[PDB]
């Protein structure tokens, strides 16, 4: 088959810059280059066809150009409605094949995470669990680290961690981050804390709690 | 106008067969080629195959011939891929979508909704939800935040609303995470310090599979 | 002066089928397998001239896969070939079958009936 190589996986773009992604093809393909954009839980939308036709109703500061096995797709100015991720797909013989994909994000200026501990509901103790609970909510930009203590010490281990999409109002990030014990481990300890190390400072963020 | 309706979503162990459907309506259906994409869970769009209606031909990339197969019924304007042995990198989401002119192969515009396929051995269990609410000696800040765990569901997914949608900015569901063939996630809500526990709070938890529907009001330690 | 003229809008509308047919056939194209996808409607019966409305509703398919033909090798020109079988079929002027044809079996099947009405010219 033609493979496709779309590159970068990964882009963030200021506001009103200008993007480009580029897909190149392991044979000569004469411009039969397609681009679709995917948002999420949405099936990709055809953004050009081949013969870097725009399609009806698509923004005009989308464009692509290239003939031959360089193929280059090109957003104007970047707004924030254009966080996505963006596939090529060659039109040209078969097998139909795509190109891996580029993340789409923006830039903004870092923010500190909010942050919030939970203790394990009394319905979960009833029920033999224990599970402590940490929201990261809307910093910016996505790389943090979280640490997690008992009565001091740290635990690595039964920590498991989860990032949102890149927020439509604002453009931040948000992070859950769940520590699970065994409820007897839960109960033989006083103070859990999660600790956020984040670009945004030195002194990280604390948050804790005393189980009485 | 022109539109395209898949079928739901299915769960089915490995080894069985299962048989998704496309309902096309708003143009001739039989003068049209239909592709199927396959799109595993967090990863790139790939190209399985595509059935011309009119007459049933068919074009495979190989090594889904087999794994496939396209259908059509012209009087319903529907298409069908039947996949057979069921191994779990079948766990995808599958599409439809119509190519953009007649009688041959263009890119598509027209596209399903999507249908998601899970392969697994792991029973349908309904979830269990907990409400989140901060400790008895909670530090007050400008605004508060309240939360909902969702553990121990399987297969995905679970519709997650705070007050029945009425709350919805401020709102941040967090991607489930399975851990011995078990679903886990949660949701945090950010409203207003004043509003809370004055006003109630309620997380609603809706998981189509086992067919339940929860409530959880948050209520202050 | 019909009686060479129909014969002579005859024999170019079959080399233009022929030279169309030639350079699908003798040209390794990267782009075959997509040209084969595309579907073409055939008559029932094709035996008089009337029969070439069949072959008129069948020109902007036909014209879609001149576009893939073209190649480092094979050079055409597809809306003058196209525009030319147009008027010839225009002047010397329908049911299909279920069964869907290849543009190679298209253009066999339409040379073929040109020849037979040529072989009666002569």
């Amino acid at each position: 088959d033609i493979v496709m190589t779309q590159s970068p996986a990964s882009l963030s773009m200021a506001i009103g810059e200008k993007v480009t992604i580029r897909c190149i093809t392991s044979t000569d393909i004469d411009d039969d280059m397609n681009w679709y954009q995917q948002k999420p839980g949405e099936p990709p939308k055809l953004l050009i066809s081949e013969g870097n036709t725009l399609r009806p109703g698509v923004p005009s500061r989308f464009s692509s150009s290239g003939y031959g096995t360089d193929f280059v797709f090109t957003i104007e100015n970047m707004l924030s409605e254009d966080v996505a991720d963006y596939y090529c797909l060659q039109s040209d013989n078969l097998p139909y094949t795509f190109g891996g994909g580029t993340k789409l994000e923006i830039k903004r200026a870092d923010a500190a995470p909010t942050v919030s501990i939970f203790p394990p509901s009394s319905e979960q103790l009833t029920s033999g669990g224990a599970s402590v609970v940490c929201f990261l909510n809307n910093f910016y930009p996505k790389d943090i680290n979280v640490k997690w203590k008992i009565d001091g010490s740290e635990r690595q281990n039964g920590v498991l961690n989860s990032w949102t999409d890149q927020d439509s109002k604002d453009s931040t990030y948000s992070m859950s981050s769940t520590l699970t014990l065994t409820k007897d481990e839960y109960e033989r300890h006083n103070s859990y804390t999660c600790e956020a190390t984040h670009k945004t400072s030195t002194s990280p963020i604390v948050k804790s709690f005393n189980r009485n | 106008e022109v539109q395209l309706q898949q079928s739901g979503a299915e769960l089915a162990r490995p080894g069985a067969s299962v048989k998704l459907s496309c309902k096309a309506s708003g143009y001739t259906f039989t003068t049209y080629w239909i592709q199927w994409v396959k799109q595993r869970p967090g990863q790139g769009l790939e190209w399985i195959g595509a059935i011309y209606p009119g007459d049933g031909d068919t074009r495979y990339i190989q090594n889904f011939k087999g794994k496939a197969t396209l259908t059509a019924d012209k009087s319903s304007s529907t298409a069908y891929m039947q996949l057979s042995s069921l191994a779990s990198e079948d766990s995808a989401v599958y599409y439809c979508a119509r190519s953009l002119a007649t009688r041959g192969f263009y890119a598509m515009d027209y596209w399903g909704q999507g249908t998601s396929v899970t392969v697994s051995s792991a029973k349908t269990t309904a979830p269990s939800v907990y409400p989140l609410a901060p400790v008895c000696g909670d530090t007050t800040g400008s605004s508060v935040t309240l939360g909902c765990l969702v553990k121990g569901y399987f297969p995905e997914p679970v519709t997650l609303t705070w007050n029945s949608g009425s709350l919805s900015s401020g709102v941040h569901t967090f991607p489930a995470v399975l851990q011995s063939d078990l679903y886990t996630l949660s949701s945090s809500v950010t409203v207003t310090s004043s509003t809370w526990p004055s006003q109630s709070i309620t997380c609603n938890v809706a998981h189509p599979a086992s067919s339940t529907k929860v409530d959880k009001k948050i209520e202050p330690r | 002066s019909s009686t060479k003229k129909t014969q002579l809008q005859l024999e170019h509308l079959l080399l233009d089928l022929q030279m169309i047919l030639n350079g699908i056939n003798n040209y390794k194209n990267p782009k075959l397998t997509r040209m084969l996808t595309f579907k073409f409607y055939m008559p029932k019966k094709a035996t008089e001239l009337k029969h070439l409305q069949c072959l008129e509703e069948e020109l902007k398919p036909l014209e879609e896969v001149l576009n893939l033909a073209q190649s480092k090798n094979f050079h055409l020109r597809p809306r003058d070939l196209i525009s030319n079988i147009n008027v010839i079929v225009l002047e010397l002027k329908c049911e299909y079958a279920d069964e869907t044809a290849t543009i190679v079996e298209f253009l066999n099947r339409w040379i073929t009936f040109c020849q037979s009405i040529i072989s009666t010219l002569t």
